[PDB]
RNA sequence: AUGAAA
RNA sequence: GCCCGUCGCUAGUACCGAUUGAAUGGCUUAGUGAGGCCUCAGGAUCUGCUUAGAGAAGGGGGCAACUCCAUCUCAGAGCGGAGAAUUUGGACAAACUUGGUCAUUUAGAGGAACUAAAAGUCGUAACAAGGUUUCCGUAGGUGAACCUGCGGAAGGAUCAUU
RNA sequence: ACCCACUCGGCACCUUACGAGAAAUCAAAGUCUUUGGGUUCUGGGGGGAGUAUGGUCGCAAGGCUGAAACUUAAAGGAAUUG
RNA sequence: GUCGGAUUUCCAACGGGGCCUUUCCUUCUGGCUAACCUUGAGCUUGGCGAACCAGGACUUUUACUUUGAAAAAAUUAGAGUGUUCAAAGCAGGCGUAUUGCUCGAAUAUAUUAGCAUGGAAUAAUAGAAUAGGACG
RNA sequence: UAUCUGGUUGAUCCUGCCAGUAGUCAUAUGCUUGUCUCAAAGAUUAAGCCAUGCAUGUCUAAGUAUAAGCAAUUUAUACAGUGAAACUGCGAAUGGCUCAUUAAAUCAGUUAUCGUUUAUUUGAUAGUUCCUUUACUACAUGGUAUAACUGUGGUAAUUCUAGAGCUAAUACAUGCUUAAAAUCUCGACCCUUUGGAAGAGAUGUAUUUAUUAGAUAAAAAAUCAAUGUCUUCGGACUCUUUGAUGAUUCAUAAUAACUUUUCGAAUCGCAUGGCCUUGUGCUGGCGAUGGUUCAUUCAAAUUUCUGCCCUAUCAACUUUCGAUGGUAGGAUAGUGGCCUACCAUGGUUUCAACGGGUAACGGGGAAUAAGGGUUCGAUUCCGGAGAGGGAGCCUGAGAAACGGCUACCA
């Protein structure tokens, strides 16, 4: 009866898992910026992906 | 109870609808009245919203109108003699709408005498002036004159007594009068 | 479902009351009255979620029962009475008078006003008929039923009433070139000065209408509400006066009025 | 259509009391009404001796609501016909249509005499029967 | 004429 | 080298199948048909009015028989009101019995298949001209692949005789 | 009846490959990721299986329509070298 | 001609409205008589009905397409907002913090089908041929 | 963020599948688990069965109180404070649970009710109820129980109830009291005949029937059946009034009656105010409750157009004994084969009818994506259905009610 609480994640896993370049890049980022979680890294990448889709589908317009 | 919906019927293509609901109260029906003559009994039934409904039965007297004069008098009912819907209703002598019955014709007769002073079948200054002014209109036609000679006059019930508790109707005149006497005399 | 509804959930309650989707799973059902279910603002949500004069429904019912409150010059001591469109409410305490009118954002506004502007209101006639005993009469948009009026008053007109009796102060007819107010649709709260209309005989009389920024649109004749003549409104109007500027223009407005 | 009073009952217009006593010009009376929406009450309906209370013009069955147009395909019934509404239902996936028809039946007055192929428009009136809801107001063929 | 399993 | 079929062992899956097979659910002919509801009657019971005559008190009057009205009493008569048990006829129609039918599963002597499984027997049909060029359709024959007859094709071993 | 030139419709042929195709090859098997002229019929790994069942046709042989359970990682096409 | 805002005659383009070129692109009653030929001396007394309207009237059919009214919230996209960030939620912010002041809670989407709608290409669609043919 | 990869070969190109990969408000399970916030949770198989215990009862200043209940009126002799139980009036038809039924059926958008009911609210709205209408009748107001309670009790048990004695009402059954005019009838009487007439009954609302009006593109002429207004009786004749609707036999008004008789306050709390013809005389406020009609509002029920998954190893379906239509009637709150009587033989179909299947309630939506799309949607919100399966029905505005009855089946 209580209107259900919205929930939605703030990250998204990689499409293709094991690419040594990708893994080493996000490991570089975690070990230089002091992180614990590829979850967090994916989260930041997800925000960037959100704004990038917005930027694309806005600058498409006149 | 008697349903009134079409979820119990077949569809128009030839398809039995399925059983979908239970019967309701807003799709119900009830039994006919089968209204008769003599010793007036009127049971009432509760309807949707209060809104009483005088279920006529055994009705001895009713109201009857003369439309060229606009008058309406109370009279008994001899019996039904013709009903287009059913000869069964004719036989068992059951009043419904559109029903052709016979009435006394005597209050209309005596009212006719008091109003025009002109005979049927076979003094004061004011009443004499009244009849003299209303003259030239006691010339109705032959069939109604014969019916006033006989003392049994043809009326049509136009009320819905099973819905109203009222056998009300009107005297026949002219065209439909001829039509219905043709239907009676048809042999 | 076997009879009248009695309860009303949130999310079936309308949008413009601005009731929050948390804080209990039930909403205030408007008991029957001179206005509909959806285009109505109950006094409970009014006092409790527009002014914050109270905090709880118990307190608001306490107020209504001790009779600090009165609508249309009568106490109206019910917790869920419909305060509809154009209506007046009077508070002896603070000697205030709130009016229930619309805003351009499509919500029931809060129009602070004085005692004479409360003592008169406006009402659109919904229809006209002939009552019993040969008494012509009319009926308004707020369930008000009024007798022996002027023949000049015809359908879609508006009447201004004394509020101590049901009699008339004056009336306003429907014709081209009159100031109006919209009630229904995306145009909720507009004020747009009739320019012409169109019939489409058989249903849905339509009207072409434009506000003073030249901006035009079309609306249904049962959704409009005529408020008088060009220039002067017959009442005082809320913030915006029915303009509906763009999202970016309103952004700039508030950022200038930070 | 040989006899207007064919049935056992006396078919007439209710309450239209043609007074047998006075003998004035136009000996019998006839009610009627303009249906509205820009339709016409035909001269055959005006002069008609028929009754047909289920007719919109002379009868008592108000037209209100939807209006439709179609071509007649049946005439084999008594004051009732069936039409055919050829139309095209769209399918978004394949992005193109398909013919469909719905053979609605309608009621028809004696004011029109209709053979097959006569294109016709109707008006939503109340339920005339289990199958029927509509009644014809104009025909558009020969 | 036939020619075991990986 | 590769490969085909019968036969033999092990395990599984499905099919045919006597059993007038067995169940489950829906629709339903016919028969019985509760229970309420509606209408024809019924009348315990209670109860209002009108009188209704007398066993005889009380007082008022011939004050003596006798007379006027109220009275505890009980028939008797109609004028009615409400009125349950029971009841005719009707429509609604639960449920049961009997058949028919539609679907959804299922047991089964035995028979005939299919599949799978490291090393079983009998042959060697096919792949080279595969040792009788293969295959297609049809018919007969036989342990098995298979053979043969009649026509057809090249996926042939020939694109070719001026 | 022949010869020359032209023409329309045919049975096909020789050479290219702009074009196509996985390739053999192909005047269509082209004008298809630069994807659309109109329409019909069929196929969706191999087997089980054109089997079982149910209709339908036939004297019969059999034909037309026509699955599933179950099993498997290949079967299959065209070419290259041995 | 504002010190990177906005204007005129603007040369030109771009799409829109109207008149004529054989192009009636429904007209009768009306009142508006309209655009008034109506003109009083340079601002006067009187033109042909839709440009506002009620009707009489022929309104041959669709498909298409534009625009609008309407499509309950929640959800989705998306504005603002420091729930300590975030998921969230729709709150909050500013005072002389004693009288208090104050913006918000947007906007977008809304298939087919139904109503009105400008168009007339495209696709069909009947029309007057042993003329019961139209203006008359 | 419009992506591919491994596998038939000695190797190559292909078709073609398998496997890999990523996601799911998609579940289960394993192994493990320190914290903050938010939160799904006996749906899938069995809408299978249920012990026990709760889930709707309820009062004010104001319907009824002698609780032989409790404080105290002392402003009150009838109580007038509070107050169990009980009568009464409302509500218990909303909410909540599930998704079994159901494939033009629910449902979604979109229409109508000129085809109907609607408690409750909200705004208006009952001078007309003495019926041999003069004694036929209290209107500073009328009658009857009956509960609670008292006591007698009866069953093993039941929200079991009988017997006897009270008493109340907004419970039942009844019941009069306020104008003025205006037309019909009679009709005394004069009698006139051009014809004038005192006096009497009716008219509120509601039901039922019948009738009339409820409107109106344009201008003049000939008369009278009898002049009709007023007269120069040469005839001047004008004056005339009706709202809405797209459209009605609409709203509405009036004649003539019907009714076994609807409604028109015998109700209640505070405050007690004024006129004097100084009478418990006459008038007066703020309210609550109910009440006929109309309108409104929350609804409700039918209804127009369009749209649904798989099936032809389902091609004809429906119609005896309703299928399609028409006429009339019954029933309905209302149209209408909803049902009956009579009549016509129709209605749907390859543009997939009808029958079968569905681990089918529909939708707002969920997962998932360049585009196109595919799959799911029991599940918080909207509309439906049901209370173990069916059928029936009382009360009520509203139920085919199940935390209400009656029967049958298990």
């Amino acid at each position: 009866p209580r209107a259900p609480r919205t929930y939605s994640k703030t990250y998204s896993t990689p499409k293709r898992p094991y690419e040594s370049s990708r893994l080493d890049a996000e490991l570089k980022l975690a070990g230089e910026f002091g992180l614990k979680n590829k979850k967090e890294i994916y989260r930041i990448s997800f925000q960037l992906s959100k704004i990038r889709r917005a930027a694309r589908d806005l600058l498409t317009r006149d | 109870g008697i349903s009134r919906d079409s979820r119990h019927k077949r569809s128009a293509t030839g398809a039995k609808r399925a059983q979908f609901r239970k019967k309701r109260k807003f799709e119900l029906g009830r039994q006919p009245a089968n209204t008769k003559i003599g010793a007036k009994r009127i049971h009432s039934v509760r309807t949707r919203g209060g809104n009483k409904k005088y279920r006529a039965l055994r009705i001895e007297t009713g109201n009857f109108s003369w439309a060229s004069e606009g008058i309406s008098k109370k009279t008994r009912i001899a019996g039904v003699v013709y009903h287009p819907s059913n000869n069964e209703l004719v036989r068992t002598n059951t009043l419904t709408k559109a029903a052709i019955v016979q009435i006394d014709a005597t209050p209309f007769r005596q009212w006719f005498e008091a109003h025009y002073g002109q005979t049927l079948g076979k003094k004061s200054k004011n009443a004499e002036r009244k009849w003299a002014a209303r003259a030239a209109s006691a010339k109705i036609e032959s069939s109604v004159e014969s019916q006033f000679s006989a003392g049994r006059l043809y009326a049509c019930i136009s009320s819905r007594p099973g819905q109203s508790g009222r056998c009300d109707g009107y005297i026949l005149e002219g065209e439909e009068l001829a039509f219905y006497l043709r239907r009676l005399t048809a042999k | 479902a076997r009879g009248p509804k009695k309860h009303l959930k949130r999310l079936a309650a309308p949008h413009h009351w601005l009731l929050d989707k948390l804080s209990g799973c039930y909403a205030p059902r408007p008991s029957a009255g001179p206005h509909k279910l959806r285009e109505s603002l109950p006094l409970i949500v009014f006092l409790r979620n527009r002014l914050k004069y109270a905090l709880n429904g118990r307190e608001v019912k306490a107020i209504l029962m001790q009779r600090h409150v009165k609508v249309d010059g009568k106490v109206r001591t019910d917790t869920t009475y419909p305060a509809g469109f154009m209506d007046v409410i009077t508070l002896d305490a603070t000697n205030e008078n709130f009016r229930l009118v619309y805003d351009v954002k499509g919500r029931f506004a809060v129009h602070r006003i004085t005692d004479e502007e409360a003592s008169y209101k406006l009402g659109k006639v919904k229809k006209v008929q002939l009552g019993k005993k040969g008494v012509p009469y009319v009926v308004t948009h707020d369930g008000r039923t009024i007798r022996y009026p002027d023949p000049n008053i015809k359908v879609n007109d508006t009447v201004k009433i004394d509020l101590a009796s049901g009699k008339i102060t004056d009336f306003i007819k429907f014709d081209a070139g009159k100031l109006v107010y919209v009630t229904g649709g995306r145009n909720l709260g507009r004020i747009g000065t009739i320019v012409h209309k169109e019939r489409h005989d058989g249903g849905f009389d339509l009207v072409h209408i434009k506000d003073s920024l030249d901006n035009t649109f079309v609306t249904r004749l049962n959704n409009v509400f005529v408020i008088g003549e060009q220039g002067k409104p017959y009442i005082s109007l809320p913030k915006g006066k029915g303009i509906k500027l763009s999202i970016a223009e309103e952004r700039d407005r508030r950022r200038a009025q930070q | 259509e040989l006899t207007v009073q064919s049935e056992r009952a006396f078919q007439k217009q209710p309450h239209i009391f043609n007074n047998p006593k006075v003998k004035t010009s136009k000996r019998t009376k006839r009610w009627y009404k303009n249906a509205g929406l820009g339709f016409k009450t035909p001269k055959t309906a005006i002069e008609g001796s028929y009754i047909d209370k289920k007719c919109p013009f002379t009868g008592l069955v108000s037209i209100r609501g939807k209006i439709l147009t179609g071509t007649v395909v049946s005439t084999k019934m008594h004051r009732t016909i069936v039409i055919r509404r050829a139309y095209l239902h769209y399918i978004p996936k394949y992005n193109r249509y398909e013919k469909r028809h719905k053979n609605v039946p309608v009621h028809v007055s004696p004011a029109f005499r209709v053979q097959v192929g006569d294109i016709v428009t109707v008006g939503q009136c109340r339920p005339i029967s289990k199958t029927v809801r509509f009644n014809v107001v104009k025909v558009s063929a020969a």
